[PDB]
């Protein structure tokens, strides 16, 4: 099959590994997997579009971690935004000064 | 003595409804609303500074929001066979709008 | 969702578990207010006026 | 008129009792509870109310001495809960000192310092008994008042926790020493076979805490059991009558007892409950009722908090039971007035 | 430092202000407990809008809240305001 | 020098709409007919609201359109009310509509 | 003559164009500056709506070009009722005029 | 059959996928369940327990969908 | 035959949906009302859902057209797009 070759990307192989890191024996169906895939795509497009507006407002043609930080501070409500900004900052600081 | 002319509670009410529906000026006083905006802003960031047009835009949006909320509150009051709005009506309007979150 | 699955005596997350997981949390319900999850249903939440009075008169 | 009350004493040679040290007024109703001097009637009424009131943000919502809202500073030594305004410090000891006090978080307050004579401040010996007399004259309610424990005559707190652990909380609150386990808190999950002899063997107790199960109904035992056993072991742990010893208690209900059990608990503990709401995340989060004899705990309830909204929250929490942690943080704050009674571990 | 903390400005929203906003809303008769609830709802609405607008000011590296940040904060909440620049 | 505005018989600037499409990061390429079509659509949506605002001004015995006239022009028509349902017009007020 | 006293960035608008359209539909009616700011914000708002809708319509079909067809489908989605049915006729007439004006 | 008859007006001779019709049914049933939630609240607010068309009209008029 | 598919929505279907919605009692005039509202709620989606199918130059209305027509109206549906 060389003409039947079109691989649609997803987030199944990642959300499965995050689930095994959180609950080491709990599984998940494929319908709930598609709901988690649509959730990741939804929140991705929300934060990307909000950061694109936050770049266009300040006449800047570059998205960095600061626009994503303030987009997370706008879109996520309450303590969820604070924990997501803490986790994001910790991951960026771990990423920059690594091997 | 029957000299001082006094109206009914359903005359001056409808007269001021017709008066304040045909008007476009702001109804909340500007300086107490500005002090309220500054007080609410002091919790998020210290040593802020407002443009006058920003406070006027906040006042336009907040008065339009409250007039729309009192329209749905009036519909909730009439639906319960009453002409008196109550906090039940404001809670029902903000529940049906989906703003109890 | 793993806590909602463990409550339901299941070791596999069905969309009912994601529905109960998001809608019971208040910040995730604020995040996904205008969002429908397929094969979810709704929360088992009955109002306190539609129930018959299962009480006893003190007098 | 705040720079004049420092002039009426030094120059006019007047008695501190003859001037209201709060708002600078010349009219004096009574004598001030903490320090020597007089207090005008409105400030007197408000001052008593302020002590009852409990604030999440700071040790005191309004100022101790003059009862002002703003200009709040924190006490240096962490084993003290006193808070004074900037205007009291400026007016009494001298201008430009309040800024110096507020500038550090390790500045020893007036009650922690060896000498209590700062220049215009006088301490009272055995002040707590006089303070009880102050409550007796006008407060219209004789709230449970145990003698205050001096810093020099301070004891290690002996804690008995029943049905719920607070060692993490008290450790965070500085009541239990970390790193060293002499055993100043005994957690006892099962108390059905506890006897007076056991409590006498466990060493004498000063604070006995109990609390209801968390909202996930972990155990299959009726919630009144925690209350009734708490009362029993409480009475056992009370010191021998005719002994100058402090005994504090606190039973905490996370809306797991109905109105019947609520009245029962209120009757045995001989006071009305204390409903505490938590920080709104849009509407309402959770709430907790507390009985105790610890100062400024009864006034902690907020009149805005309704019963029906509380009933709805209870029924949405009981049936849903998403979170199942005992609200340790909710009941963490209420021990804060107790800070002046036992030793604090920083 | 040199900033007195503003307080009790929710009572600056007077009873005849909520009366006139109920006249424009078409309400014929207002109960006594309307005014506290209306102050509370207006306070929560200003909390949401200023919570967005101060964050727009934060990311812009300024210390002045503009009218454009108010229009962005309202257009984000699905309440598009005209007359101040879109 | 013949501008693209009068080349299509329109009034809104074709060039400004073209550079605001190319500036707004909408797509990688922008077609030639797209700013002409969008300028025509915006010109029709402007002309309808200015017609209804001019009629509301003539009813109010005024020769200047105030924001009250734009408020009465948008809220009275039901298709423009459906278009601008979540839109507040400043200095506008509300409709004089009293329940029976 | 005095010139270039205070260097200020020229903020673009649509004010003179809305003025031209108003003089085409009402030859004697004026308009205030506040209502002119409202009409400017309206043109910016509807421009952003149709451009963003056309951007989504282009991205959904894996095409990186916005032609008049994407704007036409965005107008048919955004304008309710007769507004779309007249705006599509006006836009198609304008594109037909623009293509055959040489 | 309802979705096909409603789709007859906008275009002649459509085709649907099974997933599309199931997605329409999921969203439509969820919309109606939320609508009967607000309808039931409107019925309780008028000291009743039986819902009426006044309640559905009030819920859709406060949601801002009367157009 | 080609007119009574709005009555294909039956009385027990609206009964079960209102039981899920937590309604204790239903009047006899609800069933004529709801069939109106549901019908309007289909049109506002399908008018959009055909239109994406118009722009894609297809004849099949896919699940992605339904997801995009609901996402446009702020009713984002999960579990039908990969
Ligand atoms: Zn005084
Ligand atoms: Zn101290
Ligand atoms: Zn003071």
């Amino acid at each position: 099959k060389k003409r039947r070759k079109t691989r649609k990307e997803s987030y199944a192989i990642y959300v499965y590994k995050v689930l095994k890191q959180v609950h080491p024996d709990t599984g998940i169906s494929s319908k709930a997997m598609s709901i988690m895939n649509s959730f990741v795509n939804d929140v991705f497009e929300r934060i990307a579009g909000e950061a694109s507006r936050l770049a266009h407002y300040n006449k800047r043609s570059t998205i960095t971690s600061r626009e994503i930080q303030t987009a997370v501070r706008l879109l996520l409500p309450g303590e969820l935004a604070k924990h997501a900004v803490s986790e994001g900052t910790k991951a960026v600081t771990k990423y920059t000064s690594a091997k | 003595v029957k000299k001082p002319h006094r109206y009914r509670p359903g005359t001056v009410a409808l007269r001021e409804i017709r008066r304040y529906q045909k008007s476009t000026e702001l109804l909340i006083r500007k300086l107490p609303f500005q002090r309220l905006v500054r007080e609410i802003a002091q919790d998020f960031k210290t040593d802020l500074r407002f443009q006058s047009s920003a406070v006027m835009a906040l006042q336009e949006a907040s008065e339009a929001y409250l007039v729309a909320l009192f329209e749905d509150t009036n519909l909730c009051a009439i639906h319960a066979k009453r002409v008196t709005i109550m906090p039940k009506d404001i809670q029902l309007a903000r529940r049906i709008r989906g703003e109890r979150a | 969702a793993g806590n909602a699955a463990r409550d339901n005596k299941k070791t596999r997350i069905i969309p009912r578990h994601l529905q109960l997981a998001v809608r019971n949390d208040e910040e995730l319900n604020k995040l996904l207010g205008r969002v429908t999850i397929a094969q979810g249903g709704v929360l088992p939440n009955i109002q306190s006026v539609l129930l018959p009075k299962k009480t006893e008169s003190s007098k | 008129g705040r720079d004049l009350i420092a002039y009426e004493v030094k120059a006019n040679q007047r008695n501190i009792e003859d001037i209201c040290i709060c708002c600078g007024s010349l009219q004096v109703h009574t004598q001030h509870p903490l320090f020597e001097g007089g207090i005008c009637a409105p400030c007197k009424d408000k001052f008593l109310d302020a002590l009852f009131l409990y604030d999440d943000d700071g040790y005191q919502s309004y100022c101790s001495i003059c009862c002002s809202g703003e200009t709040l500073l924190i006490c240096g030594n962490p084993d003290c809960t006193r808070c004074y305004c900037f205007e009291c410090v400026d007016s009494l000891v001298g201008p430009g000192t309040s800024g110096k006090v507020h500038a550090m978080s390790n500045w020893v307050c007036y009650l922690c310092l060896p000498s209590s004579r700062s220049g215009l401040l006088q301490r009272r010996r055995k002040w707590r008994s006089q303070l009880k007399a102050f409550y007796d004259r006008e407060s219209e309610n004789p709230l449970e008042m145990f003698e205050t424990v001096p810093v020099w005559r301070r004891q290690p707190v002996r804690v008995l926790s029943l049905f719920e652990d607070i060692k993490k909380e008290l450790t965070s609150l500085g009541f239990l020493e970390s790193g060293s386990d002499p055993g100043q808190l005994k957690h006892v999950v099962d108390v059905t076979d506890t006897v007076r002899k056991d409590v006498e063997e466990w060493g004498p107790f000063d604070l006995v805490y109990g609390a209801t199960p968390p909202l996930g109904h972990t155990c299959d035992r009726p919630p009144s059991w925690y209350l009734f056993q708490f009362h029993r072991l409480l009475q056992y742990a009370r010191p021998k009558p005719g002994s100058p010893g402090p005994f504090f208690w606190m039973f905490v209900d996370n809306l797991v007892l109905n109105k019947e059990d609520l009245d029962v608990a209120s009757r045995f503990l001989e006071m009305e409950p204390v409903t505490i709401p938590d920080v709104h995340g849009g509407s309402l989060q959770n709430a907790v009722r507390v009985w105790s004899n610890i100062p400024a705990i009864r006034s902690r309830h907020w009149a805005l908090v309704s019963e029906e909204e509380l009933s709805l929250l209870a029924q949405n929490k009981q049936s849903s039971k998403l979170a199942a942690k005992w609200p340790t943080k909710l009941v963490k704050n209420c021990f804060l007035p107790l800070r002046e009674y036992f030793k604090y571990f920083s | 430092r040199h900033r007195k903390v503003l307080r009790d400005n929710i009572q600056g929203i007077t009873k005849p202000a909520i009366r006139r906003l109920a006249r424009r809303g078409g309400v014929k008769r207002i109960s006594g407990l309307i005014y506290e609830e209306t102050r509370g709802v207006l306070k929560v609405f200003l909390e949401n809008v200023i919570r967005d607008a101060v964050t727009y000011t934060e990311h812009a590296k300024r210390k002045t809240v503009t009218a454009m940040d108010v229009v962005y904060a309202l257009k984000r909440q699905g309440r598009t305001l005209y007359g101040f620049g879109g | 020098a013949k501008t693209r505005s009068s080349r299509a018989g329109l009034q809104f600037p074709v060039g400004r709409v073209h550079r605001l499409l190319r500036k707004g990061n909408y797509a990688e390429r922008v077609g030639a007919g797209a700013p002409v079509y969008l300028a025509a659509v915006l010109e029709y949506l402007t002309a309808e609201i200015l017609e209804l605002a001019g009629n509301a001004a003539r009813d109010n015995k005024k020769t200047r359109i105030i924001p009250r006239h734009l408020q009465l022009a948008v809220r009275n028509d039901e298709e423009l009310n459906k278009l601008l349902g979540r839109v507040t017009i400043a200095q506008g007020g509300v409709l004089p509509n009293i329940q029976s």
